[PDB]
RNA sequence: GGACGCUAAGCCGCCCGGUGGAUGGCUCGGCUCGGGGCGCCGACGAAGGGCGUGGCAAGCUGCGAUAAGCCCCGGCGAGGCGCAGGCAGCCGUCGAACCGGGGAUUCCCGAAUGGGACCUCCCGCGGCUUAUGCCGCACUCCGAGGGGGAACGCGGGGAAUUGAAACAUCUUAGUACCCGCAGGAAAAGAAAGCAAAAGCGAUGCCGUGAGUAGGGGCGACCGAAAACGGCAGAGGGCAAACUGAACCCCGGGCCGACGAGGUUCGGGGGAUGUGGGGUUGUAGGGCCCCCGUAUGAGACCCUCGCGGGUGAAGCCGAAGUCCGCUGGAACGCGGCGCCGGAGAGGGUGAUAGCCCCGUAGGCGUAAGCCCGCAGGGUCUCGGGGGACCCUGAGUACCGUCGGUUGGAUAUCCGGCGGGAAGCUGGGAGGCAUCGGCUCCCAACCCUAAAUACGUCCCGAGACCGAUAGCGAACUAGUACCGUGAGGGAAAGCUGAAAAGCACCCCGGGAGGGGGGUGAAAAGAGCCUGAAACCGGGCGGCG
RNA sequence: GGUUGCACCGUCCGUCUUGAAACACGGGGCAGGGAGUUCGCGGCCGUGGCGAGGUUAAGGGGGUUAAGCCCCGUAGCCGCA
RNA sequence: CAGUUCGCUCCCGUGACCCCGGGCUAGGGGUGAAAGGCCAAUCGAGGCCGGAGAUAGCUGGUUCCCGCCGAAUCAUCCCG
RNA sequence: UAAGGUCCGGUGGAGCCGCCGGUAUCGCGGAUCCUGCCGGGAGUAGCAGCGUAGUCGGGUGAGAAUCCCGACCGCCGGAGGGGCCAGGGUUCCACGGCAAUGGUCGUCAGCCGUGGGUUAGUCGGUCCUAACCCCGCCCGUAACUCGGCGCGGGGGAAAG
């Protein structure tokens, strides 16, 4: 209906088409890195989340019973 | 000698020796119009040639 | 080495390989006794591979 | 509605193709209107052995007998549809079965006896 | 196609691009988005959009809307379709319409009742297609005419598949392509009397 | 002074002719998908390859010195002689071409196998015959094998760039790649199972359970299953206990529809145990006792006549080629008229329901398949009585070290060491042990059906169209390059019919020009014929 | 419209750059080729259906030459703490 | 002229000499009177294909028009 | 405003639109971009350099500085010559040609076309064994077209 390419149009001869400079496109560093990117990471390779909240963890523990001897009432 | 043609080889050195003949006419007449000439005409100083 | 290398020896001459007969290429190796475009002399099978190199000139010029 | 082929190309291609005995079916002409309601035959495949009129083409209401056949050509030749070569030869005019109709059947095949008859109607 | 030659590097120090050629003859390439016989930026899949779901109710309030459409004079005219029969629209024939499957008996109703008026723009070829689409195919085609909704003799009518543009279907199998084909509404249908109370029934 | 009195060369625009091959229309090709088929073959000498072979043959295609072929049967049957539309010549209508099945010959090389070998050649036996002709033989099993096959399947061996913004666990991945091996599916598979403790009882696959449990620099990441709804269904046979030759195989003959079944004659296996018995679970294992008693109602198979459909890819199949007009030719315009269980799509000199292939409809059989219908043969079974029976070993399980997986204390398997028990017993239910409760018998084997492929055939397109889609629409994986491994193009279009230009002038001239060539600005990679560009000219400037 | 004289103004184009007429980079000329696509998941939005409920997947039956559309299936998910 | 040539000049020319044909040694391996030189116009570790469209914070480039609003080149952290 | 559309005249000689709803291998000025075609440079450089060869009559022919015949003069002279090893494969020989090929030229030619030419007891290959190689069997390896031992057999010199 609408493409990608429609919404680009072929543009203001902008050349790179809403991502500001075409050196800061051209691959993966570009982001920061693929992926996530480290968290728990001494390095602050990804230092901020996507929230303001800098970075937000994991690896916290409380146990779940095994499923047979859990019930959870309806 | 060059050495040497076993007696195969002469079989196929005449294949070879064929194959360096233009096209007849009566072909050209079959086909009604036409077929041009077409690489497979041996030279002997610029011919080296894999077997 | 260096480039520059055709004026001297009048290389190719005489071979190091011949004609095969089990697929006509020009490596049926006469210092050995091994086909190396297809096997034979030290082989029954032909060579077989999932590479594919071999397999699929063979079936083109098949 | 029919099964088709509505690709034009297969269309063709089954065309060029044909075996022999169909190429035959190809060369048929509608047999002329006194004949065609007698025999109740709606066409037959031409031969040399017929008489044929040319119709519709630049030679039309001329009559002749079929010399040949072709079937790579897809066109039969009739005396008197010709043309004058500018060498100073008389040569055949093929002209398509499809612009003909069979003015006359002659039968000297015994397959072909048996069909007419009582097969085809 | 398009990594159906290696690509391999011609390099600098001759003042020409450093893009990549082939091994060989300096002709041709691939794995660029320009040559013959190559890949585009991204060949067309076969992973493209082909389904697409529809809720039970929505659809059927669609099948509601586009049998509405055709019992009004003004949608059925502007779609093109030409009828005799201002006041009556859609038209209900007796029950026996249906058993009749000589082609010749089953025009006759049609001629008087002023419906055959369609008829004669398919049988004007009008799905005609100009531009190369020739080569492909699916061009001469014939107009769709009215509707033809019968109860049973089947779901194809041994006399009213013949004639131009008239398309059969029972109405357990009606379809939206059937009521409004191309989204364009105002086709004309006509009732057998066990359809027309089969129909009065609903289904989903 | 000013005036066009002569402003060449040249600049700019346009025009005309050429060059060039873009552009449009054209497409016997690709590409993708759906359905079905094909679903193995080979020393009983394969596939693949080589060189010849045609009247003229350069390549392709087809064949094998019987050389673009030979024979037989059945089918269609009136013109043919591949691509290729030349001439000569050849054969058929007294049955060709063509299609299906089957057969003959089927060179040399190649698993190639007697040996060697640049695709050739030589030989040692034995049969054979006029004989060298001609037929069989000399690698490795047992008294049947190599090798090939489009992918898929089984079992092993098993990376790295990359990710983690670096980097080593981890990730890539049990991927790529390598070796052996089977089939038309493979393999799994008839319970020492599950564990919602309740409910179920062979096994695949698809949807779901779920990005859930769990793993993990606890970082990036990785990741089930039981269960549910479906699909399709089919179960049995060995070892032993206890009997103890009651048994099995091979070649020849006979009898019988070659068969189902049985007999005899020469050998071999078998008392280191064939057969009877019995087979997940203790069956009471044995020996008994009543009776019908393993003949068997069936159930299975085989033989052969009939009937029905299928199956030689082949038959048959309606209706305008009417009138006037234009044109080179109507398929156009006007008019009249025709069929339908039948207005699909190509073709025909153009735009055709009724000109033609065809079509809706129905039909066909040999080898071959399925069912019942005439005969013959084989064949499972059923109760209660004492001592309950080693009832499957380096197994179960444990110890040490790994591999691997989601597998966490609780995956799975391997190597090294230790090492049971006798259903009276053992195992399992996600830590150990002991107890309760429930289920279930490992250490023997096979298995139909539902599930994977894409060689092939057909049908289809919001798919592409000759500097695009396969590298390749046209003699292509060809030409061609490289020691080799391996790499790899370009080349589509006359016209209705070739009428493909007689005859004449000129030209050394086969070239070209003049004239005659329906259109030739369709006259020979010839439909159309762009731009850049070159020549001359026109208009302006100089 | 073609071309030209006069008055006036006028240091290409694209990119790079704080600044380009540039002694920064790239271009002989013309034609053709030539670069925002698909899938999964998450977060947004607009429209539309239904409503404390909503939605069915797989499958076979069915219909059709095939097929889509039409009906069955509520397995299962989500919300109602 | 030549992807290593031409002329002149120079060293060696019975020697640990040159030279032909056959065979042998292959890729973290050879070979080396030892230059990290050489191993088919490629060697501080050959070529080929597959993995593979490796990855880049790095250069170049990314195509039709119009209308409206219209910047920041500052701040914190980071093997940044 | 525009992206773009429409009409006329010539050419062309068979297909072609508009409207609405869909769809994407959908729109180019540049990429030291890829490809095809074409101009300037130029009719310039190159067709001189090394031990530096032609020239005069006559024959032929459409055409003759370089084709041939005659005369005269050179260059090479144990080696820009003769015979052979390797290699080439018909280049050999004959006849007919000049569009193409020969650093110009062409009636000539190894170019183009078409026929034809290599005849072996006593030459050599084959054979012998050499350095050395390969196969079968045993064995290894999970396995192999992999690997070598111990056996058995064959191969191995166109300059011995």
């Amino acid at each position: 209906m609408i493409r990608r390419r429609k919404k680009v149009r072929k543009l203001r001869g902008s050349h790179t088409h809403g991502w500001g400079c075409k050196k800061k496109h051209r691959g993966g560093g570009s982001k920061g890195g693929r992926g996530m990117a480290g968290t728990g990471k001494r390095n602050k390779s990804k230092w901020t989340w996507t929230i303001k909240y800098a970075p937000d963890h994991l690896g916290k523990r409380g146990f779940s019973r095994p499923p047979e001897v859990q019930r959870e009432v309806r | 000698m060059a050495r040497n043609k076993p007696l195969a080889k002469k079989l196929r050195l005449a294949k070879a020796l064929k194959q360096n003949r233009r096209v007849p006419v009566w072909v050209i007449v079959k086909t009604n119009r036409r077929v041009l000439t077409h690489p497979k005409r041996r030279y002997w100083r610029r011919t080296k040639l894999k077997e | 080495m260096g480039s520059g290398t055709a004026t001297f020896g009048k290389r190719n001459s005489t071979p190091t390989h011949i004609r095969c007969r089990r697929c006509g290429r020009v490596s049926y190796n006469v210092k050995k006794g091994y086909c190396a475009a297809c096997g034979f002399g030290r082989s029954r099978r032909l060579r077989k591979y999932r590479w594919s190199k071999k397999w699929k000139k063979k079936k083109n010029a098949h | 509605m029919k099964i088709s082929s509505k690709q034009p190309r297969k269309q063709r291609k089954f065309l060029y193709n044909a075996p022999l005995h169909v190429r035959q079916k190809l060369m048929s002409a509608p047999l002329s209107r006194e004949l065609r309601e007698k025999y109740k035959v709606r066409n037959l495949p031409v031969r040399v052995g017929d008489k044929v009129r040319i119709m519709r083409g630049d030679y039309k209401g001329h009559e002749g007998k079929v010399v040949e056949v072709d079937l790579k050509r897809y066109r039969i030749y009739v005396e008197g549809a010709t043309l004058r070569k500018t060498n100073g030869t008389e040569v055949f005019y093929p002209i398509h079965p499809s612009n003909v109709m069979i003015i006359e059947l002659n039968l000297e095949d015994e397959k072909r006896k048996k069909i007419i008859e009582r097969r085809a109607g | 196609a398009g990594k159906r030659r290696v690509t391999e590097n011609i390099g600098k120090g001759h003042s020409m691009a450093r893009v990549e050629r082939l091994k060989t003859p300096p002709r041709y390439a691939a794995f660029v988005p320009f040559a013959r016989g190559g890949r585009r930026t991204h060949p067309p899949k076969v992973e493209k959009i082909i389904w697409e779901d529809i809720n039970k109710k929505e659809k059927r309030l669609a099948l509601m809307s586009a049998i509405a459409a055709t019992a009004n004079y003004d949608l059925v005219r502007a779609r093109g379709h030409i009828i005799d029969n201002v006041p009556q629209l859609p038209l209900i024939v007796v029950d026996d319409l249906q058993k009749v499957q000589k082609t010749r008996e089953t025009r006759e109703i049609f001629k008087k009742l002023g419906i055959w008026d369609d008829i004669v723009r398919a049988k004007e070829k009008s799905g005609v297609r100009a531009g190369k689409g020739k080569m492909r195919g699916r061009r001469y085609k014939k107009a769709k005419g009215p509707l033809i909704v019968v109860g049973k003799n089947e779901g194809i009518v041994l006399g009213a598949r013949n004639h131009p543009g008239v398309d059969v279907v029972v109405v357990d199998n009606l379809g939206v392509e059937h009521l409004a084909p191309g989204t364009h509404p105002g086709r004309l249908t006509v009732w057998t009397v066990s359809a027309i109370e089969r129909l009065r029934e609903l289904y989903g």
